[PDB]
RNA sequence: ACUCUGGUUUCUCUUCAGAUCGCAUAAAUCUUUCGCCUUUUACUAAAGAUUUCCGUGGAGAGGAACAACUCUGAGUC
């Protein structure tokens, strides 16, 4: 790769791609050797595929390296960012407290050899927020039941897709609670121009069988 | 009050240093008065 | 606690609704470093007199290190002059206290 | 104003002098007073001083001078004509004093400054010792005399006693530093000038005597100064200097006739406007206008003192009396600075300072232009006259007669020798005068000698510049983005030329490391780099201290390496150096160039080393100054003595390479007595491969260091923290937190302050001054300069517990983690291999 | 006009005596080590705020310097931290201990320690060796290493040559007052100057500018920090473009025939204004 | 093993350009010497007993003692030292010979497919097109002629120009080994000399970069010397006798127009414009496609460039309030004709490029005769062939460039793109929006 | 010791702002982001650019008031 593309100024890591969602200590170790290997592999892949039939742009790609320098691997998966960390490399006070990780073992060793910490992808969270914005957008004359059912479908879909990632990702919880309050305020302003001082939650959670909106929510509101 | 009641002076309401807030209120009033003058002129005119 | 305080400090370094008055959540003076947390008050060797601090209380609150050193270093004539000055000051203080609550 | 250029021709009317200061404020105030006296156009504002010596904006904003300013003018004298004084004002910081070291070669006379209230300081003592070791004249100046008069309000007799104590301490320090008979300094001798540098109040005994003669009578000023200077007492009945002190209640002559009038004038001025009444002014022979009286107390006092005390004639007279002309003073400078010896014909001609002889100018200072694109090399012209456009060969600091390629020819544009107005009207400058050569900046980095192209073919550059301080604080430099990496590198080069103390090294790990002495020094370096030399934003690393590797125990087993050519093997054993030898060798006490008999006598007398051991081939690190010495103890019974003589150069090169790059962290190694046990090698020259010895030699060095007990060494910085008495104990508390040890603590004589000399490790020294000043709530002040290497606790290669990434390690574990981190950061293999 | 005042030294002495209660005893600017306006400026120009300094909203998002990725040299595996790099270190040397300092301000390094002794008793002479001043070695030093003059052989001085300033008291009663005023705060250091308005003389200003009112509850700290924030924000944006024509609108209204001038008590004017507002 | 001489010559350990000897085997240049310095350490570590000198390029005969090169491996020495005299330039001008490089590639004198920076590749293409002229290579190879002009110490333009010329001569020299040449040194010199304008950090406009380079070249050769007419400037100077008329503003009525004419406002005034490179603007873009709704390409005939004799002389338009009549008339046509299409133009909101085809045949032209009929005697060689044409491609934001140049005399007419080295046929070359064209009078 | 030297308080009027206009400190609008977010009054909080607003200095002009007392430098004094 250096023969094909020299790197005398060490500018390879100048425009590297990394996942900003993960914390600093685990996102990506942009060591010179790891960056050089990533660029070399990307160049090899781009050379093995003709630029006419298809293409692999670097500006919209992702590479992860695991070695003596970088101890983690990053996968984007099916719209879910998951980092794998072997147990044999670092301990860092290993414990079984949260459910946001996955215990993976070997067939022969029959012991937990690596843990996969997963979270909703930034693209997936943005798409869900855009869907919520679309639902709140078509509220000029739509029925309240239609709006609340659209929210129920959206929240149910997201939870059924990645419950573990929803629980793990604090940002996902914050954004879902924020847009849930957005829709609740939309219903309130639909009821009256002003804002209720108390806004009782019986209306928003009584099932439609009993005559209510029946909004399924992932929040925690104490009646 | 913290300083006034620093020592032998009681911890009661007996503090008399109004100048410190008086100057701040004077400055804020000086900033505000253009708005009041402009609106009062708008009312005093015929294009209210 | 101090060791853990330094630990998370280094980790952090590297890794409408009307309100009546200010809130204590904005305080920044909380520093775990005992040297920075407990800063030696600048008494100016018996010459430090803060404005709002009571003069008599400040004299009582003074560490008296400078006063004790001056008393030790003062000669017999200097000690006599200081004793006379403090006696006159005490007489003046008695004169003022006589007027108060008379 | 053409007399400024006219006086430059007279080689006997020049007074090459460099200034020193406890703090840059005091010296620059004096320089500004001198400029105001010489230049009537520039007048200091009432709010703040002009500070004409602070050219850089960084110094102006920070308040501490950054770069030395070589600016002065023709100044008159009381009993003499105007002499073209040229003064290189130096910064008043412990680290920045390294820049003043350059001035040590600019001039042959140091007009040292000492604050009256502050007294002796660590910076002042270090500067005095360095000047004494530099063989230059010293004329002391009691600075801030108004502090004792006004700030302390001390009695006149007590003030005189304090001044005498300060002078006595200075004289004792000078006598300890140098044994020359000219060490006597006193107002009677003319080596002490009382110059407050504030309110323009400067004088000597001769100045006061001349003022007395001008006021009334016709008393000989020289005799009066010789009499009234000391404590000889004055008898009014006898009306003469009576050493027996006849009068019971009389005051000393200096106190009665010199200090007392100044005290009376200050009391009248500061006390009240009615105290400094027009009657008092008339009694003093001054008639100030109503406008001058309406000014505030400080401007009124400044005007009164300036009008009453002349125009600093006493300082000029004192400098002329002792600081020699360049013609007289060139011979000692030729003997000291020149490495070619004064016995050389060109050297002998330079010792005579012949303008019409060969051209030999030594440029050591480097100054950036206003645009910052180009530089200008400032230096003294020892011999010859430089002309605009005349080509010259600029031999660098590393130039030698072995290779002529080390020097390059370049043209010299405008000279701009005059600096007071910073103008470039100078066309040619004679010998002995400072010249700011333009256009020759590119071939030379720093401390390089320019010479005529074809007139001389054997003249060599002067000795390389040496500094008392040692750069121990290292910091990495990287660009924010590599896209414009070379641009930053350009600025880096501009840093290397501008600051002689700063050392830019391209480490093997692809990191550009800047080595400096103090934290403020490196901060100023980075500010100049970002703002001026390279506008690119630069990312840095946490400051690190250069570490040393030492030995405590002798090597257990011998270590031998075989040359590839027919297996020629050299075996050696390393032993720790004798206690106290490291600083002795490092102080240039003994050089490898010394005669074998002289070195043997020195070692047998001082350190009681064996005569056979002394007669062995001695290396003593790089440039004979490295504390790690090498002795070739090979047995003469072996037939390798001829081979050793034929391989002595290769062995020395291998030893110096190993000294520069050790086995642990590849850093400098000191206090290692490498004993070359033996060597078996084929006598055939073909088997004596030059490249097969130095790698083998350094491998032997590494194995011997591993065979011996290895230890890490950190540079303990001396800090003379001055603080008020109440905080003194609290100051120790700071040293308690930063692993500091208090060496001494004494009250300041005549001042309520209190000095504490402490030895702070460099690892914890980063930000120590900030902690001391903030904890003491802005009262205590500190100043830290590197003092000596001290062995760090623990073992570099012992298998110890790995420390947490963000937690300080325990004391026994410091050495191993220091070693591993340094090895990894340098780019070499982290793990230390015993086999390697 | 009452615009400029020319006064005497004793009046400053007595006014400073009276105002000692409202004025702090600090005389050297080194006390405001990291509390001068430049320290707060360079703190605001960064995310980090000193413990004694107020917090600030960052000027920009600054996501580039928020959480940088691990690099070859930026890795904490190699950086050794003997002591925490506190905000004091960054503020003291912004160009060294701060990656990408960018737009910052420069702080004053040091000021020589003001060695001053405040007068304790007026009767005692000013030029007196105060006990706090450290004693000096009054060594006999019978040796004569210093040069010595002739013994009753030269230096014949005329009797008309007096030691210059004579028949004048070296120490006077006003010396102590003046030398104390010479190290007064800003208002009293000036012998004579120009007036300032009543509303723009901040008495409390010197209070919060101090390091801290030590021994105070948390709420006092919070109030001091917030008011220091307000003061530093006031100090930041301070540039008048107002090259006015000095059109005194109030004077023109006074000259208007629709209004007249008179003299009356302040309380009468106050009740007049209350009635007018009603 | 690696030829890194394309990058800037600097120390690998000392960061100094003085006495920077290069490792003959390792390939790293350090400022140290053979004994007790950085180069000594490199020799004792890399085991490379030979190291080429900084200036003489003398490989170390001994590991540390002496530095004397061997003529056996003088290929790198000849590559780093372009020394083709005029007699050798004639051989260089005889490009028909198969000038295989050291590695076996194609030399392509002036049209070598050297590597270009990722950004501002238009500047690299412009430099290559300028270097594609054998006169440019001959001028660059004349180091003695180049060194004749004194270089002022204050200005760094002369040094950057000299470095760029040396790099171009090395690229055009047959002694080169690798077809791809790193423009890092050239890009840095261009950025430093041009005050960061047209820097390699971001994509730069071809016309602006070419104008800046021409101005810098003129400044390098021109100045205080008696030869004010710089060789680079005089090669492509030109002269337009534009009888500019300050015609009245359109808002002025007929009476105001008559008053201005009586006041000689609309009088023609000769401009004597330098016109270093002709700037021919394409006509208006087709707002609505009529023939084929998918895309309408209004090809501009080459006579539009030749229309500057009268069409430019009939221009009565300006962006100011007064409708200035340009009345452009090119008097003296330079031997080198550099036509700039200037397809990019800023609209009221965004800058857009006209996709109109060039439609410019590569044959003889008669615009010089049309511009001035009497000048035909002076301009005997009016048959100018388009030597090198560079066309932009892609979107205006994320776009690139591609050029095709013909060797003088040989007439290869090959594409200068590194991948498509040999492309003689036009292959609808005029179909794309040619960014610029360069032709020689011949 | 000799000749000329000649006001400062003030009131307004008209300009120009250098100078921390001011050793104090507000407000309005607009602009970009941050909390945004429920529409404007608004905000939160910083940056950027204006404006008003409290004030001030320089300089010039015109009357009143001490205009006759000169201050003061020059005038070899
Ligand atoms: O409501 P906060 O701002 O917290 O302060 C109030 C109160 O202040 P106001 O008078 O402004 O309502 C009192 O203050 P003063 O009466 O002194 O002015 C009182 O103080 P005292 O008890 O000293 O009278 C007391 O403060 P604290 O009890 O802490 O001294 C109390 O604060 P809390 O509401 O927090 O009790």
């Amino acid at each position: 790769y250096l023969t094909e593309h020299p790197d005398p100024n060490n500018e390879n890591i100048v425009g590297y791609n990394n996942k900003k969602c993960w914390p600093r200590d685990a996102r990506m170790r942009l060591m010179k050797h790891d960056v050089n290997l990533g660029r070399a592999v990307f160049w090899d892949i781009k050379n093995r595929l003709p630029r006419s039939v298809t293409t692999v742009q670097w500006e919209n790609s992702f590479v992860s390296v695991y070695s003596k320098d970088n101890p983690n691997l990053l996968f984007n998966m099916c719209g879910f960012e998951c980092r794998i960390l072997p147990k044999c490399r670092t301990s860092y006070e290993e414990f079984t407290h949260k459910d946001g990780v996955w215990n993976l073992q070997n067939e022969v060793t029959k012991e937990r050899t690596a843990q996969c910490f997963l979270r909703v992808d930034d693209e997936s969270m943005q798409r869900f927020h855009n869907r919520v914005r679309q639902i709140l957008m078509a509220s000029g004359s739509t029925t309240f039941t239609k709006i609340v059912n659209k929210w129920n479908t959206a929240l149910i879909g997201l939870m059924t897709y990645f419950r573990e990632a929803v629980v793990n990702t604090q940002e996902l919880l914050d954004l879902l609670v924020k847009c849930e309050n957005k829709i609740q305020t939309r219903i309130k302003i639909g009821l009256n121009s002003k804002m209720p001082s108390r806004f009782p939650p019986v209306v928003f959670y009584t099932p439609k069988e009993l005559g209510g909106l029946g909004m399924l929510s992932m929040g925690h509101v104490l009646i | 009050y913290y300083r006034f009641n620093t020592g032998p002076v009681g911890k009661g309401p007996g503090c008399g240093f109004w100048a410190a807030g008086w100057r701040v209120w004077l400055f804020f009033m000086r900033g505000i008065t253009p708005l009041l003058e402009r609106w009062l002129g708008n009312l005093l005119a015929r294009q209210f | 606690k101090d060791k853990s305080k330094e630990l998370h400090a280094i980790k952090e370094r590297y890794l409408r609704k009307f309100v009546f008055e200010w809130d204590a959540s904005e305080d920044t003076s909380i520093d775990y470093n005992p040297l920075y947390k407990e800063r030696h008050q600048v008494q100016l060797l018996g010459r430090g007199f803060i404005a709002g601090i009571d003069l008599k209380q400040q004299k009582r609150e003074q560490s008296r290190f400078y006063g004790d050193l001056m008393e030790k270093r003062r000669t017999l004539e200097e000690k006599e002059q200081e004793e006379a000055r403090l006696r006159k000051l005490r007489k003046k203080e008695a004169k003022q206290r006589w007027d108060d609550r008379h | 104003m053409d007399f400024l250029a006219d006086l430059m021709d007279n080689s006997e009317l020049i007074r090459n002098v460099t200034l020193c200061g406890h703090l840059h404020h005091g010296k620059t105030c004096f320089v500004d007073c001198l400029i105001e006296q010489t230049h009537p156009e520039i007048r200091k504002r009432y709010d703040q001083d002009l500070c004409y010596t602070d050219i850089l904006f960084t110094e102006q904003e920070r308040g501490v001078g950054i770069k030395s300013t070589p600016v002065t003018v023709v100044l008159p004298d009381t009993k003499g004509k105007s002499y073209l004084f040229n003064i290189m004002d130096t910064p008043g910081h412990v680290n920045f004093s390294d820049e003043v070291t350059a001035g040590l070669r600019i001039s042959d006379g140091v007009v040292l400054f000492i604050d009256a209230a502050e007294g002796v300081m660590l910076n002042t003592e270090r500067l005095i010792k360095h000047a004494v070791q530099e063989r230059l004249a010293v004329t002391v100046c009691i600075n801030k005399i108004d502090r004792l008069i006004l700030e302390l309000k001390l009695p006149p007799t007590d003030a005189y006693y304090k001044l005498r104590h300060i002078v006595d301490e200075v004289n004792g320090l000078i006598s300890m530093y140098s044994t020359d008979e000219n060490l006597i300094l006193s107002p009677l001798l003319g080596n002490v000038c009382f110059s407050s540098s504030q309110y323009s109040i400067c004088f000597t005994l001769g100045s006061f005597a001349k003022i007395y003669a001008d006021t009334f009578g016709d008393i000989n000023y020289q005799e009066f100064a010789k009499r009234l200077w000391g404590d000889i007492y004055f008898n009014p009945k006898t009306r003469k200097f009576t050493k027996k002190a006849p009068t019971s209640s009389s005051q000393r002559s200096f106190v009665e006739f010199i200090l007392e009038p100044l005290y009376k004038i200050l009391a009248q001025v500061v006390g009240d406007v009615d105290t400094s009444l027009p009657r008092t002014l008339d009694e003093l022979g001054i008639h100030l206008t109503k406008e001058e009286l309406k000014l505030n107390i400080r401007p009124l006092l400044r005007l009164v003192c300036k009008k009453f005390f002349g125009e600093f004639t006493g300082f000029v007279d004192m400098c002329v009396q002792h600081i020699p002309s360049p013609k007289v003073g060139a011979k000692p400078k030729i003997e000291h600075t020149y490495t070619g010896g004064v016995d050389s014909d060109l050297g002998e001609a330079m010792s005579d300072c012949d303008p019409d002889g060969p051209l030999m100018c030594h440029t050591t200072k480097m100054y950036s232009t206003d645009d910052g694109v180009q530089f200008h090399a400032f230096g003294r012209v020892l011999s010859g006259t430089i002309h605009a456009g005349q080509p010259v060969k600029v031999l660098g600091e590393n130039y030698t007669l072995e290779d002529e390629e080390d020097s390059q020819i370049c043209t010299v544009g405008r000279l701009w020798i005059s600096v007071a107005r910073y103008h470039i009207e100078v066309n040619r400058v004679p010998a002995g005068n400072w010249v700011l050569i333009e256009g020759v900046d590119q071939p030379i980095v720093k401390t390089a000698t320019i010479t005529e192209p074809r007139g001389n073919e054997e003249a060599q550059i002067f000795r390389p510049l040496k500094f008392n301080t040692t750069s121990v604080i290292k910091i990495a430099v990287e660009p924010v983005n590599p896209s414009e990496l070379p641009k930053m590198l350009d600025g880096l080069r501009k840093v290397n030329k501008s600051y002689p103390s700063l050392t830019t090294k391209v480490e093997e790990s692809g990191e550009h490391v800047i080595l400096g002495t103090g934290e403020l020094y490196l901060d100023c370096v980075m500010h100049d780099l970002r703002k001026m030399y390279s506008e690119i934003d630069i990312k840095v690393a946490d400051p690190v201290v250069t570490f040393c590797e030492t030995v405590v125990e002798t090597s257990s087993l011998k270590c031998f390496a075989e040359t590839p050519n027919k297996k020629n093997k050299i075996t050696m054993i390393a032993e720790p150096l004798e206690k106290g030898l490291a600083e002795d060798i490092e102080n240039e006490v003994v050089q490898i160039t010394w005669n074998r008999k002289k070195l043997g006598e020195f070692f047998q007398t001082k350190y009681d080393w064996d005569l056979l051991a002394a007669r062995s081939i001695w290396a003593f690190g790089p440039d004979a100054t490295g504390p790690n010495i090498l002795v070739d103890d090979t047995l003469p019974s072996e037939v390798d003595k001829a081979l050793l003589g034929s391989v002595k150069d290769s062995i020395v090169q291998g030893f110096q390479w190993g000294t520069r790059e050790g086995p642990l962290c590849d850093e400098l190694i000191r206090n290692v007595k490498f004993k070359i046990l033996d060597a078996v090698v084929a006598q055939e020259p073909l088997h004596r491969g030059g490249g097969q010895i130095i790698p083998t030699a350094r491998r032997v060095v590494y194995s011997a260091f591993l065979m011996a007990t290895p230890r890490l060494m950190e540079p303990y910085y001396f800090v003379e923290v001055q603080a008020p008495a109440d905080c003194v104990s609290a100051v120790y508390t700071v040293l308690a937190r930063r692993r500091g040890h208090v060496t001494q603590d004494a009250p300041i004589p005549g001042s309520p302050l209190y000095t504490i000399k402490a030895f702070i490790p460099a690892i914890d020294s980063f930000g120590f001054e900030t902690d001391l000043r903030t904890h003491t709530q802005g009262q205590a002040f500190s100043l830290s300069v590197f003092h000596h290497w001290q062995i760090v606790p623990g073992d570099p290669l012992d298998k110890s517990i790995v420390i947490r990434p963000l937690e300080p390690q325990p004391a026994p574990h410091l050495a191993r983690e220091f070693m591993i981190k340094t090895r990894r950061r340098k780019g070499l293999s982290e793990d230390v291999s015993i086999s390697k | 006009t009452y615009q400029r005042w020319q006064f005497t030294l004793p009046m400053m002495s007595t006014l400073y005596r009276l105002a000692n209660q409202l004025l702090t005893d600090l005389v050297d600017d080194n006390y405001f080590y990291l509390f001068d306006l430049k320290a707060f400026f360079t703190s605001k120009a960064l995310n980090m705020a000193i413990p004694g300094g107020p917090k600030f909203e960052p000027l920009v998002r600054d996501i580039n310097l928020q959480d940088e990725d691990w690099n070859e040299f930026n890795d904490i595996n190699k950086i050794i931290i003997r002591q925490p790099i506190r905000t004091e270190y960054k503020i003291a040397f912004p160009y060294l201990y701060n990656n990408l300092p960018h737009h910052v301000h420069l702080t004053w390094y040091h000021t020589p320690n003001v060695v001053f002794i405040k007068t304790e008793d007026p009767d005692l002479p000013a030029f007196y060796f105060d006990p706090l001043i450290n004693p000096i070695s009054h060594r006999h030093s019978v040796k004569s290493q210093e040069p010595l003059p002739d013994d009753d052989e030269e230096f014949e001085l005329p009797e008309f040559v007096e030691p210059f300033l004579k028949d004048t008291p070296l120490y006077t009663d006003n010396t102590a007052n003046g030398i104390a005023l010479l190290w007064a705060p800003r208002p009293f250091n000036l012998r004579s100057g120009r007036t300032r308005r009543a509303l723009d003389i901040p008495l409390v200003k010197n209070w919060y500018r101090e390091h801290c009112p030590a021994g105070q509850p948390v709420k006092v700290r919070v109030s001091y920090q917030k008011l220091l924030k307000y003061y530093v924000l006031n100090a930041l944006k301070h540039r008048p473009p107002k090259a006015q024509k000095k059109r005194y609108l109030f004077r023109s209204f006074k000259a208007t025939k629709f209004f007249q001038s008179t003299k009356l008590d302040w309380v009468e004017v106050g009740l007049q204004v209350c009635r007018q507002g009603y | 093993s690696v030829l890194d001489f394309d990058f800037e010559k600097l120390c690998s350990i000392s960061l100094s350009h003085i006495n920077a000897y290069a490792c003959l085997v390792c390939g790293k240049y350090f400022q140290g010497r053979g004994l007790k310095s950085h180069a000594y350490i490199h020799s004792v570590q890399f085991s490379h007993h030979v190291f080429l000198n900084l200036h003489t390029l003398k490989f170390y005969c001994l590991p540390d003692n002496y530095e004397i090169i061997d003529s056996s491996l003088e290929d790198i020495t000849y590559v780093l030292k372009p020394t083709f005299t005029k007699q050798q330039i004639a051989n260089l001008d005889k490009q028909a010979k198969l000038s295989r490089a050291y590695d076996g590639t194609t030399y392509l004198p002036g049209i070598v497919g050297l590597n270009n920076i990722k950004a501002n590749d238009y500047a690299n293409a412009v430099l290559q097109a300028l270097s594609n002229v054998p006169p440019l290579r001959n001028y660059f190879l004349e180091e003695d002629n180049y060194k004749n002009i004194k270089r002022p110490p204050g200005d760094i333009m002369f040094l950057l120009v000299q470095r760029f010329g040396e790099l171009m001569r090395k690229l055009w020299n047959p002694r080169n080994f690798k077809a791809h040449v790193s423009p890092h040194e050239m890009l840095q010199a261009v950025v430093l000399c041009s005050k960061k304008t047209f820097q390699i950090t971001k994509q730069g406009d071809g016309v602006d970069f070419l104008s800046w380079f021409l101005n810098a070249l003129h400044s390098a050769l021109g100045g205080t010397k008696k030869k004010k007419k710089t060789i680079v400037t005089d090669v492509f100077q030109g002269s337009m006798r534009i009888f500019t008329k300050k015609l009245p503003h359109p808002d002025l009525p007929a009476e105001e127009k008559e008053q201005l004419l009586h006041n000689d406002e609309y009088q023609e005034t000769m401009v004597e414009s330098t016109f270093m490179y002709l700037t021919l603007d394409l006509p208006t873009a087709p707002l609505y496609k009529d023939e084929k709704e998918q895309l309408i390409i209004p090809q501009v005939p080459l006579f539009n460039i030749l229309a500057k004799f009268n069409g430019i002389t009939e221009k009565e338009y300006k962006t100011y309030k007064e409708n200035f009549l340009k009345r452009f008339q090119l008097t003296k046509l330079p031997p080198y004709l550099i036509f700039c299409i200037k397809r990019f133009t800023k609209n009221n909101f965004f800058v857009e490029k006209n996709p109109t085809i060039v439609n410019f045949p590569i044959t003889n032209v008669d615009l010089r005769e049309y511009l001035s009929e009497e000048v035909q005697a002076v301009h005997k060689n009016t048959t100018y062939d388009l030597i090198a044409n560079i066309v932009h491609d892609g979107k205006p934001s994320e776009g690139s460039y591609r050029i095709h140049v013909l060797h003088h005399g040989t007439g290869k007419w090959y594409e200068l793109q590194d991948l498509q080295v040999t492309d003689i046929l036009p292959q609808m070359i005029t179909l794309s929006e040619a960014y610029i064209q360069i032709w020689k009078r011949r």
